[PDB]
C-alpha cells in the first residue's frame, strides 16, 4: 500500500545506516536509497527437473534421406538392367534389405542383382551401424535443451493454453514478485496459488513432485543447482537470466560514505579475492556433469511416421486419381 | 558499428534479423583511411546507441555524439612531476569535458571509480579467452 | 529404456498401422495384416502376404524405416544405460566445496588429536574449515 | 585453456603465445594487482593495438590465444565459430555509462538503467545484437554434422557399385560368348 | 529344423527356411523374437560399452 517494510525500513528509520544481504536491486529502492555496485551476477531465474519437453533422426545429418534418394536411383537402375510394378517391387525388397532386412519377397533370380545385392547388403549393414552408433552417441554427449527455449514463450503466460495444468511459483514479498506484478499481472494473479513459504519448502514443492518449475534468484538457484542431495535439479537454459542484476548494499541518501565503499568493492575483485570466495562459498559440486529414460523426441519421430502414413493415404488418393486415367 | 555516410546522404535502411529497420546516428571520430588522421564525420549505429536514444525519449536530453580521437578508452599516463597530464582516451575527454557523458562498452573498476561517477551496469560480463576450436575428432575401413 | 507409456503406444500404433494397411486392403485380411505388422516389425518375414498398392507399399517402407528407428531406440537407451556413474559420489579435490559448504546433515569425520587435527589447528589458511573437521 | 588460472598460462611459452592490448583495462588489472603481478609480463609481450587485429591474429593463427572481456568476445564467438571462448568469466564485472560525480543526470541514468532492466529491454537488445545463429560446444556434438562423413563410406560402397557395372559388362560379354 | 529356424531368428535373422504353420508357433515366434532383438541390442551395446 503506502508503506515500505523490511531492512529498508530500518534504513529509513535510521535504525540502520546500511543494509547488507542477498538483497536484489530495483528502481524504487535506488530512488529511496543509494546502492553499492553489484558484486555478483544474478537475477530472476528458473530451476527445474530434466524433462525434455528427433535428435535420433538428426544423426542422419540430412544425409540418410538424401542417401535414400541416391540409393533409390542406384536400385532402380540396377534392377532395371540386371534381370538379363515388378521393378518397384524389387526395389521395395532392396529398400527393405537396406533397413535391417525384413523384406518378405522374392530376391530376383538375375545374377547381377545378386552381386549388387551383396554390395548393397554391405551398404545396409553400414547404414544400420552408422545410424545406430550415431544414435547411441546422441544418447551420450547431449546438451539437454529444456522446457522453455524462448523462455518468454507465453507457455508461462498462460497455463490454460496447455490442457494439463502447469505449475510455477515464487516466494512472496520479493523483488521478483513486485517486479512480476509491475510488468506481468496475469502471472502474479495466477502464481499466488503456487507461492511457497520458504526456499527449503519451495524446494519441497519442486523436489517431491506436486510442482513442475520453481523460480527464484539466479545466484541462489545456481548455488542450489551446484548443491543438491542428488543432481536432480538444474538451471534454465544456460542459466542466462533476464532482469540482469546484482546484489547491492543500502546507504541512506546522497550523504554517505558512498564512493569510499564502492572503491573498496572493486579492490576486492581487484586482488582476485572474489574468485577464491566464489570457489569456497558459492561453488557447488553439481553441474560438473553435463542421462534419462527416453522421452518426447522419440514420440515426435513416432508422430512423423504416423504423418508419413497419412502420406501413404495421400499417395493412395493420388493413385485413385490415377486409376480413372 | 562504424560506416561513413554515403556522400552527403546519411544512413542505411539496413534491417535487423528480426524485421526492424536499424537505427543510426552521426559520430565524428578518428579515421586511419587518410594517411594523416582527420577527425572524420561518420555514421555509427549500436546497442549503446539504441540505449542512448531510448534514454533520450525517456530523458529530457538531446544528444550529439563524436568518437574519441584515441582508439583507447582510457589509461593513466605521461609525466612524472606532481601528477602530470591525465589518462589518455575518451575518459580523459570526460574529465576534460570534451564529452560530458561517455556511452561505450566500459568495464567498471575502482581505480577509475574515484575519479568519476558510474552508471548502474547495463551488462554483466567477465574476461575470457578465445582459441580456435578445430582439431578434428573418414572411411568405413577405419 | 522405453517407458510403458512409450511401449504401449508403439504397439497401439503398430496395430493401428497394420490395420490401416489391412483395412486399406479389405476396403479396396485381419490375420494377414496383423501377422504382416508383426512380421514387418520383427523381420519375421512370414512372406504370406504383401500389398501391391502404393499406399500400402509406402506405409510399409516407412514402417520398416520406423523399425530401424525403434531398434535404434533400444540402442540409445542401452547407451543411456552405459553411463554407470552418477554426477555425485566424488570428493572433487583436496579442497572440496562440500567441505567448504559444510552441513550438519553431511558429516565429515576425523580423529581429534590425530596429526590431521594438528594440521587443522596449526594452519591459519584453512582454519575456518578446521571447525567442521573438529566437531564430532 | 583449463581456467582463468591455466597451467598453460602458468607454463608460458615463447612457442605458445597469449595476446592482449596494451592500455586495455585488462592491462590495468595486470599492473594494479600484486598477486598475479608476475604473470602480467608474459602477456605484455606481443601486444596488439586494437580489437580487430587481436581477433584476426587468432583467426590468422598468428597467435594461439586471445584474452578479452566476454561481451565483446562472445558475439564474435557466434560470428565465426571457427573460434571459441573457454573457461569461466573471471574479473567478473559490468559495463556502464560514465559521468562526472558532480553531474546529477547520472542519478536518473542509473534510475533509468534499472527501469530498462526490469522490463527485459536489455534482454531483447542483446537478443537482437547477439546473433547466436551458428555455433555450438564443439567437443561432443559432431552428430548433427556427418553427412560428408557417411559420404566418405557410402561413396566407397557406390564405387563398389561402379565395379558392379564393370563386372556386369564382363559377365554379359563372357556369358553370351560362353554359350554362343 | 524348426529350432534351427528359431535359432537363426535369434541371431540377426539371416535364416532362409519355413516358419512353422502352426498358429501358436506364430505367437511363440513373436515373443521369442522380442527376446532375440533384446539379445542383439544388448550384445551390440555391451560391446560398445566395453569399447
Ligand atoms: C507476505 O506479506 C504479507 C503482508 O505484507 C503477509 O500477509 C504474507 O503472509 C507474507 N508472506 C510470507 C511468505 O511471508
Ligand atoms: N533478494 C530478493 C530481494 O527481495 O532482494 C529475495 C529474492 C526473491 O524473493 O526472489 C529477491
Amino acid at each position: 500500500n503506502g508503506v515500505w517494510n523490511g531492512m529498508i525500513g530500518e534504513v529509513v528509520t535510521k535504525r540502520a545506516y546500511m543494509a547488507v544481504g542477498s538483497l536484489t536491486i530495483n528502481e524504487e529502492r535506488s530512488e529511496v536509497v543509494d546502492f553499492s555496485v553489484p558484486f555478483i551476477e544474478t537475477g530472476i531465474s528458473v530451476m527445474v527437473s530434466r524433462s525434455n519437453g528427433s535428435a535420433f533422426l538428426e544423426p542422419f545429418s540430412a544425409d540418410v534421406w538424401v542417401m535414400m534418394f541416391v540409393m533409390l536411383l542406384i536400385v532402380s537402375a540396377v534392377a532395371v538392367f540386371v534381370f538379363e510394378f515388378t521393378i518397384g517391387k524389387a526395389i521395395w525388397l532392396l529398400w527393405g534389405l537396406v533397413f535391417n532386412n525384413s523384406l518378405p519377397v522374392q530376391n530376383p533370380k538375375g545374377t547381377t542383382s545378386k552381386i549388387m545385392v551383396s554390395v548393397w547388403a554391405f551398404f545396409a549393414v553400414i547404414f544400420l551401424a552408422s545410424y545406430t552408433a550415431n544414435l547411441a552417441a546422441f544418447m551420450i554427449q547431449r546438451r539437454y535443451v529444456d522446457q522453455v527455449s524462448g523462455l518468454s514463450d507465453k507457455k508461462f503466460q498462460r497455463p490454460n493454453d496447455f490442457s494439463p495444468a502447469f505449475r510455477f511459483g515464487t516466494v512472496p514479498n520479493g523483488s521478483t514478485e513486485r517486479n512480476i506484478r509491475n510488468n506481468y499481472l496475469e502471472m502474479h494473479s495466477y502464481m499466488v496459488k503456487f507461492n511457497q513459504r520458504s526456499v527449503q519448502d519451495a524446494l519441497l514443492s519442486l523436489k517431491s513432485g506436486k510442482l513442475d518449475a520453481f523460480i527464484y534468484d539466479a545466484a541462489v538457484l545456481n548455488y542450489m543447482a551446484g548443491r543438491d542431495e542428488g543432481c536432480k535439479l538444474v538451471t534454465i537454459g544456460s542459466g542466462k537470466v533476464f532482469a540482469t542484476t546484482g546484489y547491492g548494499i543500502a546507504i541512506q541518501k546522497d550523504s554517505g560514505w558512498k564512493r569510499q565503499v564502492d572503491l573498496a568493492i572493486l579492490q576486492l575483485f581487484g586482488d582476485g579475492e572474489m574468485e577464491e570466495l566464489e570457489a569456497l562459498w558459492l561453488t557447488g559440486i553439481c553441474h560438473n556433469e553435463k542421462s534419462q529414460l527416453d522421452i518426447d523426441n522419440m514420440a515426435g519421430v513416432f508422430y512423423m511416421l504416423a504423418a508419413a502414413m497419412a502420406l501413404s493415404l495421400i499417395t493412395f488418393i493420388m493413385e485413385h486419381l490415377f486409376y480413372k486415367s | 558499428y562504424v560506416r561513413p555516410t554515403t556522400s552527403d546522404g546519411t544512413c542505411r535502411e539496413e534491417y535487423t534479423i528480426n524485421g526492424d529497420p536499424i537505427k543510426k546516428v552521426i559520430c565524428n571520430g578518428p579515421d586511419e583511411t587518410i594517411p594523416g588522421r582527420p577527425t572524420v564525420p561518420q555514421c555509427c549505429y549500436g546497442f549503446c546507441v539504441d540505449l542512448l536514444i531510448k534514454l533520450a525519449r525517456e530523458m529530457d536530453f538531446t544528444y550529439e555524439v563524436h568518437l574519441v580521437a584515441d582508439g583507447k578508452f582510457g589509461t593513466q599516463e605521461r609525466v612524472n612531476n606532481s601528477n602530470a597530464a591525465a589518462w589518455n582516451g575518451m575518459m580523459g575527454e570526460l574529465l576534460s569535458g570534451q564529452a560530458d557523458m561517455i556511452v561505450a562498452p566500459l568495464t567498471i573498476n575502482n581505480e577509475r571509480a574515484q575519479y568519476i561517477e558510474f552508471s548502474k551496469p547495463f551488462k554483466y560480463q567477465g574476461l575470457t579467452i578465445l582459441v580456435k576450436k578445430e582439431i578434428p575428432r573418414d572411411s568405413f575401413m577405419q | 529404456p522405453f517407458q510403458s507409456t512409450l511401449w504401449l503406444l508403439v504397439g497401439l500404433s503398430v496395430h493401428v498401422v497394420a490395420v490401416m494397411l489391412y483395412l486399406l486392403d479389405r476396403f479396396s485380411t485381419l490375420s494377414s495384416a496383423m501377422w504382416f505388422s508383426w512380421r514387418v516389425l520383427l523381420n519375421s518375414g512370414l512372406g504370406e502376404g504383401a500389398p501391391r498398392s502404393f499406399s500400402a507399399r509406402i506405409l510399409g517402407m516407412v514402417w520398416a524405416g520406423f523399425a530401424m528407428i525403434i531398434v535404434a531406440s533400444y540402442t540409445a537407451n542401452l547407451a543411456a544405460f552405459l553411463v554407470l556413474r552418477r554426477p555425485e559420489e566424488r570428493i572433487t579435490g583436496i579442497n572440496d566445496p562440500r567441505l567448504r559448504n559444510p552441513s550438519d546433515k553431511f558429516i565429515y569425520a576425523t580423529v581429534k588429536q590425530s596429526s590431521v587435527d594438528i594440521y587443522f589447528r596449526r594452519q591459519v589458511e584453512l582454519s575456518t574449515m578446521y571447525r567442521h573437521m573438529e566437531k564430532h | 585453456i583449463t581456467g582463468i588460472n591455466d597451467p598453460r598460462l602458468r607454463n608460458p611459452s615463447d612457442k605458445f603465445i597469449y595476446a592482449t592490448v596494451k592500455q586495455s583495462s585488462v592491462d590495468i588489472y595486470f599492473r594494479r594487482q600484486v598477486e598475479l603481478s608476475t604473470m602480467y609480463r608474459h602477456m605484455e609481450k606481443h601486444n596488439y593495438e586494437s580489437a580487430a587485429e587481436a581477433i584476426q591474429a587468432v583467426r590468422d593463427n598468428k597467435l594461439h590465444a586471445f584474452i578479452w572481456d566476454s561481451a565483446v568476445l562472445e558475439f564474435e564467438a557466434s560470428q565465426k565459430c571457427d573460434l571459441v571462448t573457454t573457461g569461466e568469466l573471471f574479473f567478473r564485472s559490468g559495463f556502464g555509462i560514465g559521468m562526472r560525480k558532480d553531474s546529477p543526470w547520472k542519478q536518473e541514468v542509473s534510475l533509468n538503467i534499472l527501469k530498462s532492466h526490469e522490463n527485459g529491454f536489455m534482454e531483447e537488445l542483446d537478443k537482437t545484437w547477439v546473433r547466436y545463429q551458428e555455433c555450438d560446444s564443439r567437443s561432443n556434438a559432431p552428430a548433427t554434422l556427418t553427412f560428408e562423413n557417411m559420404a566418405g563410406v557410402f561413396m566407397l560402397v557406390a564405387g563398389g557399385i561402379v565395379a558392379g557395372i564393370f563386372l556386369i559388362f564382363i559377365e554379359i560379354a563372357y556369358k553370351s560368348r560362353a554359350e554362343a
